[PDB]
RNA sequence: AGAGACCGAUAGCGCACAAGUAGAGUGAUCGAAAGAUGAAAAGCACUUUGAAAAGAGGGUUAAAUAGCACGUGAAAUUGUUGAAAGGGAAGCGCUUGUGACCAGACUUGCGCCCGGCGGAUCAUCCGGUGUUCUCACCGGUGCACUCCGCCGGGCUCAGGCCA
RNA sequence: CCGGGACCGAGGACCGCGCUCUGCAAGGAUGCUGGCGUAAUGGUCACCAGCGACCCGUCUUGAAACACGGACCAAGGAGUCAAGGUUUUGCGCGAGUGUUUGGGUGUAAAACCCGCACGCGUAAUGAAAGUGAACGUAGGUGAGAGCUUCGGCGCAUCAUCGA
RNA sequence: AGACUAAUCGAACCAUCUAGUAGCUGGUUACCGCCGAAGUUUCCCUCAGGAUAGCAGUGUCGACCUUCAGUUUUAUGAGGU
RNA sequence: GUCCCACCCAUACCCCGCCCUCAGGGUAGAAACGAUGCCCUGAGGAGUAGGCGGCCGUGGAGGUCAGUGACGAAGCCUAGG
């Protein structure tokens, strides 16, 4: 919407806001990233440090499917089991059923371990696990197996 | 010819925004001060026998 | 003449709330109504909070008001002027008692399936007209991921705006000192 | 609930078909809407109970509103026409508007509203003819 | 029907705040237009020349926008629109728009005969 | 072939028209201006002055203030008529004066007393209907120191401008 | 303590502070009287008169300049659109969010419905192989709006010592 | 003779790339209200120009925190005009 | 050259009226209100480059005035209001 916009009341100032010693011309000082080096070294070196040089080796053909693992901590585990069949298992009704949790169905491949967890003894099923991760699960009650 | 013409909106907000206004379709205030002619009207939602 | 440093000084506040949401103007003149024929300070606070925008009232969640729910707190009253969410972490949720602006709706069940209440503000109004037995809450201010960016600088530990994250951006002069210097 | 009469004011404070908005004041055009100004004490068509004044062939005829029949608009209007003398009409508008608490804060505009219908509704006087002046007394001539 | 009792009008000013320099070009019409050059006289408020328009100008928010005999203005269009005016016989007064038949003309003067309304441009 | 929150004759393609035409250059090439009488030509018979172009009468039309220089017809610029000023510029701001021209406002309103005229019908009660459930409408009775409309006379209050 | 003169009269039931206290000069002007009811008061325009008044736009420390552009009039005439960022305002949902590449359907370039994947966010750090977030009621100290059984509990945020 | 090559020659004329680039001249269209500057520090084949800090506007938030001050008094240090 | 009386006028100072901006208050068992309204109180008003707010006009689109018009719409002229 151009009717309310700073451009309609500029109407009737000369120079339309920009100035009558600067004239707004066409490129004062270079068009895109020119003078890093020169005369916008200032700039580049309050903000952006970093920017010029070399690091670190090259790696030709890089395929990035070989590298997917998405993770998922080990307080959010509990978030993996339907609310209904959660709620039964925290009051405890059951007392002598586990669920084996399977994680890569669910789209995770690591199981780190960052928060606590209830006395609950579970069955997790993971391509990696953790070491802290690995302690939290056995001290609860369950264990954790490898599946490939 | 490669201005923005169509404009995109949230589902969420198409639907709660046709809800409102089935809302005030209710409200016998509000047909009269938008200038409809329903001093006559017996009851404000209208609902035929559906036989007719 | 009169050699004044300052004249005609606006103030620096909200007087009015900058939205126009018609269940929002009730509110407001419900509580200027309050605040002008009462003593208790709980409202004039509650007025202020209801004109902020939406960066000013971060969201707050059930495990942050169950935190001040200890040490003889257990039958107050929370308010929150703002809206309020669920924490997928809380595994266990005590009974409360809320009044809050708009919850969402697992919040809103996991609330009332423990035993408690959710209200409104009007009906807090109509139940403490004067804030009793009530504790005020905010969330957490600074918690934007554009705050991050604020006052960048050398020696200042923030965070810089780059297109993506890896080896080849910004990492080779100024930051190691292997390559001319360090910040 | 969510309607009320507050909410249907604060739709309707800026634009409604009933308006008309001009330089120097604002009018209203509505049946209920006495001495047709755009107010909230004044909007009839929002208010749960408002009155109205309607010039009939002989004298006046009164109309207001049935609090309880509010969805059904065929029948939601009280209407009584007075035209036996001013005085007797006078009585009988200030003692429905101001006795059993309905809208006792109209009970001066209604009476002067009967006052205009009937003081229009009289025979008309002549008028006297104009005078010319310095400037046609020449061309008279 | 005399209006309303009303403190004196005061006008503060008549004259009409010509733009500078319109007496001696024939393509400049003569609506005022703030003169925004770097050596204006007029600008630099010298003496002996043109006055600018103020916010010191206005008048009594009391007395605005009533003509000379005490009403305000109102345009109306056919009868349906004087009948507006039944509560303000004091205050108001009504004026026939320009693009309206001869017909409907006579037949607006004779209801606002009746309301005892005050009609400005009424033909003689 | 169908459409548009597009442009409306200096715009929209260079072209709404006998336009890639008229025209320029040895040549490759360059390349315009120009829409609208009236519903219907009913496009002015006849007389008269003039060498003729044309003019004046007289005609058609709702209109010739539409006459093939044709819808509407602004400004720069020009003619006639009317008013006024001018001893090496004119124009302009503040304030009176003379002359010309002109919009408003007032020309009654309310109330009381006496006399006259005309009418259906004041308070009260009974029946029916509606409604905010105590306040009203309709029908009947009510019949002259009650009520209403008009006229005549007298009286109080108020109402325009300058002092 | 007594005279003489000038300019002004804002407000619109009572409520107050008071005094010389059947009242008052005390929180803002009333009383009596005269002429005229129209060109008389008032307004617009033209001209004479007293005082004042250098040509606009622009660059420049400095413009009325012997600095540049401007004979006059009418129409045209200059910060826009797309992709990608960023902060702020309004809105919907909220540990999730996003229908429209596509399918179903249709009063057909509109409106309405559907879901597998996918993008951003939920986890960082190293060049890399790799590893990967709780001793405490998620810590101690000094301030902090608010609440409080009056003893205290202390949101956001600021400083500091720790994990 | 840098002379002539269609009134054009120290490199002809025609169309396209082409709306070629410019740190350089010129222009940049209605009204009212409130606030209101700089020609200075550091760097640049920088000196008719840019980035950086400063001066300025708008939007707010924390309290109404009771703190502050181009100033004076009292006590106590430094200076080489 | 020194001293002493009276007098003259700035957009400066004092008092009063009016406009706007900013700040501080009152107004619902609502006989109530363009609550974005009304009422009470105090101070201030210069400005290029520049920033922000409020309003007025033009060509088109949706809704509404049951809008105007051959008994005369639009346009144009007018020391007439």
């Amino acid at each position: 919407p151009t009717r309310f916009s700073k451009t309609r009341k500029h109407r009737g100032h000369v120079s339309a806001g920009k100035g009558r010693v600067g004239k707004h011309r066409k490129h004062p000082g270079g068009r895109g990233m020119a003078g890093g080096q020169h005369h916008h070294r200032t700039n580049l070196d309050k903000y952006h440090p970093g920017y010029f040089g070399k690091v670190g080796m090259r790696h030709f053909h890089l395929l990035r499917n070989h590298y997917w693992r998405p993770s998922i901590n080990i307080d959010k585990l509990w978030s993996l089991v339907p609310s209904d069949v959660r709620e039964q298992y925290l009051s405890g009704q059951k007392k002598d059923t586990a669920p084996v949790i399977d994680l890569l169905s669910h789209g995770y491949a690591k199981l780190l371990g960052k928060g606590r967890l209830p006395e609950i003894p579970v069955v997790v099923r993971a391509r990696y696990v953790s070491a802290e991760a690995e302690r939290k699960v056995k001290e609860a009650g369950g264990v954790v197996e490898l599946v490939a | 010819i490669w201005r923005k013409w169509h404009v995109k909106i949230n589902q969420g907000q198409k639907r709660f925004a046709t809800a409102s206004a089935l809302a005030a379709s209710a409200v016998a205030p509000l047909l009269m001060a938008r200038g409809h002619q329903v001093s006559t009207v017996p009851e404000v939602p209208l609902v035929v026998d559906s036989a007719a | 003449g009169i050699d004044l440093r300052w004249k005609h000084v606006r103030s620096s506040h909200r007087k009015a709330p900058k939205s126009d949401n018609v269940y929002l103007k009730l509110l407001v003149k419900l509580y200027r109504f309050l605040a002008r024929r009462t003593e208790a300070p709980f409202n004039k606070v509650v007025l202020r909070r209801l004109f902020m925008s939406r960066i000013n009232r971060p969201p707050v969640s059930l495990s942050r008001i169950a935190r001040n729910l200890k040490n003889g707190n257990e039958k107050k009253t929370v308010v929150v002027v703002a809206t309020v969410t669920d924490d997928n972490r809380l595994l266990q949720v005590p009974k409360m008692e809320v009044a809050a602006l708009r919850f969402t709706a697992k919040a809103r069940a996991r609330i009332e399936a423990a035993g408690g209440r959710t209200l409104t503000l009007d009906q807090l109004a109509l139940e403490k007209p004067t804030g009793a037995n009530t504790l005020l809450l905010r969330g957490p201010k600074n918690a934007r991921e554009a705050v991050k960016h604020f006052g960048f600088g050398p020696h200042k530990h923030k965070k810089p705006y780059v297109r993506s994250k890896g080896r080849k951006f910004e990492r080779a002069r100024g930051r190691r000192r292997s390559r001319g210097f360090k910040v | 609930s969510n309607v009320s009469a507050d909410l249907i004011w604060e739709v309707s404070r800026n634009y409604n078909s009933f308006l008309v908005k001009q330089r120097t004041g604002t009018f209203s055009r509505d049946a209920l809407n006495l001495t047709n100004q755009h107010s909230r004490k004044h909007a009839g068509f929002v208010n749960d109970k408002a009155l109205g004044i309607v010039p009939a062939e002989k004298g006046v005829k009164v109309i207001a509103k049935k609090v309880k029949a509010a969805n059904k608009p065929a029948s939601s209007l009280y209407t009584v026409t007075y035209k036996s003398t001013a005085r007797k009409a006078y009585k009988a508008i200030a003692s429905q508007a101001a006795k059993h608490g309905y809208r006792a804060d109209l009970r001066q505009a209604a009476v002067a509203r009967a006052s205009a219908i009937l003081r229009s509704q009289r025979p008309v006087k002549p008028e006297p003819p104009k005078k010319l002046r310095g400037a046609a007394a020449r061309r008279a001539a | 029907v005399a209006a309303k009792k009303h403190v004196p009008i005061v006008k503060k000013r008549t004259k009409r705040f010509m733009r500078h320099q319109s007496d001696r070009f024939k393509c400049l019409d003569s609506a005022w237009r703030k003169p925004k050059g770097i050596d204006n006289r007029v600008r630099r408020r010298f003496k002996g020349n043109l006055a600018m328009p103020s916010i010191g100008y206005g008048s009594n928010k009391k007395t605005k926008h009533m003509m000379p005999s005490g009403h305000k203005a109102f345009l109306v269009h056919n009868v349906k629109d004087v009948e507006l005016l039944l509560m303000h016989n004091r205050t108001y007064a009504a004026e026939i728009a320009h693009n309206v038949s001869s017909r409907k003309r006579i037949d607006i003067i004779t209801r606002a005969k009746q309301l005892g309304v005050k009609v400005t441009n009424a033909k003689a």
